[PDB]
């Protein structure tokens, strides 16, 4: 039983921690969006200037 | 095609908050790479403190060959007033060529590859004015107008081989003249590692005076290090199991060789290059693995940037060492690997 | 180099030296497309001490420091003589190879060793 | 670059070429002493089969287990010219078959190749011996003969054998499975009882085959590396042949180059 | 030994519990940061208004 | 070839691909003395990946028809991104190294190795 | 190239024997003398018919030296004596 206990601490650590991962991916991942939706639009806004 | 602009470019936006003035100087390129230089220097900041000066590959050998001689000429005027600037020659070896027809077209007589007899002081007379200058040069050439301050200029000259060979007569005489040398290894390149630096044949003659007490503290002996691990691993790589300072010797070599790597247009500031030196000669990736060297060296620099932030900015103002600094970083690495 | 003009016991210590070098000259292209196992008894032995008298010509020079790190090292002529013997001899054999990498006298190797 | 390469390459595999040259003979010297002991071994294994012959024909009050219804040998060095992998390539049909027939299976390893390939794949060793002299001793292999021994009399295993390579002759090594745990007018004055003696006497058979498999296998190592070392001589002199013909093309170049450039600067001064 | 053994088992357990929440907290806060910077980044892009 | 430009899957399938035939020609001599089977286990796994890889990098255009028979194939660049990061991944090990010669996509691979 | 055409004979020294403590450094394997016995005295003529057959010997079975123990006795008679000659 104490075996199958420390088995089961261990077992939530690497949930917890794939997890972890997971979480700070998706972050990275909306990084990119964050930047490129301002790109566009500060350039659609430099175009919209040239073209007046 | 193996990263000399890459390097040299990098080190042109690396100086936008260092005070040090640029000159980029593109000889025999074609317009549209030297276009797609300058949009990098402006998407990363740096245009703003950097002189472009161009010579395409449809412009007279005349103004090929006297460009490098404009670009210093630029670059000696903040020499000269106690200021320093930074100059990078994209390739000598195309002012060269450029050199070799007008005197062929002059009928002057030919050298060891068709190559003037002077080719030698061609370059010689170009590398000597990058230099640094005595407060009583500055204070004799403004005629009192700045006093004791030092000017300086710094070059960085590209030169290209064929097929890695060095016994060439423009590369021969070159390599003869600098202060140190950089050799990128296409093999090198194609293993990924991609700043491609071969630390064996590469070599700084300045070395310690030209680093911060940090740095030089903490990178003392890494390259003859590097250099006897490249041979180590040759000749250990068929024998059997061999004894604990080999094994030591070889598991750390491995390590420094994946650290080593970095991206391009990411440059390091000196405190996070001394997080990635202190965690590595200090033996705390002893216990990582080599595959996770890249994102044990990017957790620990984002966690020190928001968890230390006022240590970093002390190493950031001169890259000053001491026992408290040592202890700090010693701190706050084993608290990094203990809980992250 | 004559030992009319030296000595007969520098001469021996320098065409010893030079003697174990030129035979590891060709056994560095076999180890390493074959292997050390390979070798016999007397050219492994050979080898060690070719690797170590290699390592043991190295020096660090007062006016090297900034290139270095390490301090400066004066040598005599009695001491590299001695020092060079002691290794044709195997009276250091049971030294590891990074022992004798930049370390002035022979004394230094040995206290190396221990760090 | 030019000829100066290519010339230090040349003789790097010439000095190479003229080892490996040297290695053919010493293995045809080392295959020699091998055959020489295997010969030496066999008057002793011989006459053990005829003793029990008789003492299992005359006493048929007890039937031995041994009388009533696999260890692998490798080497611990490399130049082998395919030896081992033959070997567990047979090895494999025949675990296959095993299978085929729904029966589990037991392995014994004799030398480090054979460890390696099982720890590649997952087979479950049950015992393991390595890094013996290319002159083994008897002495050496009992404990790996014991628990394979052991095996068989506690029912975990129905019939076993010994996996080796035959010498048929100097230039061909066969890969083997051999069976061995199941096998006129006067008698014996059998000092202890008849059964005491068949069991010790059956042991010191069966170790007895195992020695003389692993000493046939090393014979068979000797003769498997003069081939392979044979082969690396060859196949050296091929790219020394190679590389000659293209040192020629750049000595030949180098000349018409340097002569070029002595015409062209003394048409200009 | 039973009775020390379940007393065992009750830390393990709720350790595992603790370090799995400061594992997945960490993570949060790397996960914040990333957005914080990524929102510095697209505002900093913005330079476009004059450098274009 | 640049990660900004082309997204960093077409870019590290393209690096993964350069690493493993550079890899594999550093190799060419020892294997053309000693043969494939003296390789760590692990070169043996990456030797026999690049041979895979350089038969995948094949294809048969439909200019050249002519010379052989065979009919053209036009592959999408999500095809052979797909193709060479299953090889680099593994998922193709047990296929046979003749079965990508000539074969257009990576499913036309699995069809050959029926035969 | 032109000396070596226009000469009877031709000494030649090597850089890998002088450091291999052989100090008269002369290849015996490649140099000549066309002239040949018409050149020696008649006990130096008799003695160094011998002496040749075993420098040959040794340049043949050098690659043994290191593995001597697993040679055959009659070619281990050729080697030692041939490095006793060297
Ligand atoms: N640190 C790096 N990490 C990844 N890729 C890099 C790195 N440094 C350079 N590269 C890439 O490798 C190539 C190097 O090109 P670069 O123009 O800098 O080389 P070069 O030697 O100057 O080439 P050329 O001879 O055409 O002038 C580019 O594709 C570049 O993006
Ligand atoms: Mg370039």
């Amino acid at each position: 039983d104490l075996e199958l206990a420390h088995e089961k601490a261990g077992q939530q650590l690497r949930e917890a921690k794939a997890q972890a991962a997971e979480i700070v991916e998706q972050a990275k991942k909306r990084a990119n969006q964050i930047v490129d939706e301002a790109r566009d639009q500060a350039r659609t806004e430099g175009e919209r200037l040239k073209a007046q | 095609q193996i990263g000399k602009t890459a390097l040299a470019v990098d080190a042109i936006i690396n100086q936008k908050d260092s005070g040090i003035k640029c000159v980029y100087v593109a000889i025999g390129q074609k317009q549209s790479t030297i276009a797609n230089v300058v949009r990098k220097l402006e998407e990363n900041g740096a245009l703003a403190n950097t002189i472009v000066v161009a010579a395409s590959a449809s412009e007279s050998a005349a103004l090929q060959y006297l460009a490098p001689y404009s670009g210093c000429t630029m670059g000696e005027y903040f020499r000269d007033r106690g200021e320093d600037a930074l100059i990078v020659y994209d390739d000598l070896s195309k002012q060269a060529v450029a050199y070799r027809q007008i005197s062929l077209l002059l009928r002057r007589p030919p050298g060891r590859e068709a190559y003037p007899g002077d080719v030698f002081y061609l370059h010689s007379r170009l590398l000597e004015r990058a230099s640094r200058v005595s407060e009583e040069y500055v204070e004799k050439f403004t005629n009192g107008a700045v006093t004791g301050k030092t000017g300086s200029l710094t070059a960085l000259p590209i030169i290209e081989t064929q097929a890695g060979d060095v016994s060439a007569f423009v590369p021969t005489n070159v390599i003869s003249i600098t202060d140190g040398q950089i050799f990128l290894e296409s093999a090198m390149f194609n293993s990924g590692i991609r700043p491609a630096v071969n630390a064996g044949i590469s070599v700084s003659r300045v070395g310690g005076a030209a680093q911060t007490k940090i740095i030089k503290k903490l990178s003392g002996g890494i390259r003859t290090a590097l250099a006897q691990y490249r041979e180590l691993a040759a000749f250990a790589q068929f024998a059997s199991d061999l004894d604990e300072a080999t094994r030591k010797q070889l598991e750390h070599g491995q390590r420094v060789t994946e650290l080593m790597k970095q991206k391009q247009y990411a440059p390091m500031s000196i405190a996070e290059m001394s997080l990635s030196l202190y965690a590595a000669e200090r033996g705390f990736l002893q216990d990582v693995e080599i595959a996770k060297v890249g994102s044990f060296e990017q957790a620990l620099i984002s966690y020190f940037q928001r968890e230390h932030a006022a240590l970093l900015a002390k190493i950031n103002e001169k890259g000053d060492f001491n026992d408290e600094i040592d202890a700090g970083i010693k701190a706050g690495i084993e608290k990094f690997k203990a809980t992250q | 180099l004559d030992p009319l003009v030296i000595g007969q016991d520098h001469y021996d210590t320098a065409r010893g030296v030079q003697y174990v070098l030129q035979r590891y000259k060709e056994l560095k292209d076999i180890i390493a497309i074959l292997g050390m196992d390979e070798l016999s008894e007397a050219d492994k032995l050979l080898v060690a001490r070719a690797r170590k008298i290699q390592r043991f010509l190295s020096q660090p020079f007062f006016v090297a420091e900034v290139f270095t790190g390490s301090p400066g090292k004066y040598v005599s002529l009695k001491d590299t003589i001695a020092g060079f013997k002691g290794i044709l001899n195997g009276d250091y054999d049971h030294l590891p190879e990074q022992a004798f990498y930049m370390v002035g006298g022979i004394e230094e190797a040995v206290e190396k060793a221990k760090k | 670059a030019g000829a100066k390469e290519i010339r230090s390459k040349i003789a790097s595999i010439k000095s190479t070429q003229k080892i490996t040259n040297a290695m053919e003979k010493v293995a045809v010297s080392k295959m020699r002493k091998a055959q020489m002991r295997m010969a030496a071994g066999r008057p002793y294994a011989e006459r053990i089969r005829q003793v029990i012959g008789h003492l299992a024909n005359a006493n048929p009050e007890y039937r031995h287990p041994f009388m009533v219804e696999y260890i692998v040998v490798s080497s611990d060095r490399g130049l082998c010219g395919g030896l081992n992998i033959n070997l567990f390539k047979s090895l494999v049909k025949d675990m296959s078959g095993y299978r085929e027939q729904g029966a589990e299976i037991d392995l014994c390893v004799i030398g480090s190749k054979g460890a390696s390939f099982f720890r590649s794949f997952g087979g479950n060793v049950v015992a393991a011996i390595s890094h013996l002299g290319e002159e083994p001793s008897i002495n050496d292999l009992i404990g790996s003969v014991k628990v394979m021994l052991d095996a068989y009399l506690e029912g975990r295993i129905d019939r076993l054998f010994v996996v080796s390579n035959k010498f048929v002759n100097t230039m061909t090594q066969k890969p083997t499975v051999e069976q061995l745990i199941p096998l006129h007018h006067w008698d014996y004055l059998y000092e202890p009882d008849a059964k005491s003696l068949l069991d010790g006497l059956l042991v010191r058979y069966v170790e007895s085959q195992v020695y003389q498999a692993v000493v046939e296998n090393n014979a068979c190592e000797q003769a498997a590396r003069m081939i392979a070392m044979k082969n690396a001589t060859d196949n050296a002199g091929e790219l020394i042949s190679d590389l000659q013909l293209i040192y020629n093309k750049a000595r030949q170049a180098a000349i018409t180059q340097e002569i070029s450039e002595i015409v062209g600067g003394a048409a200009a001064v």
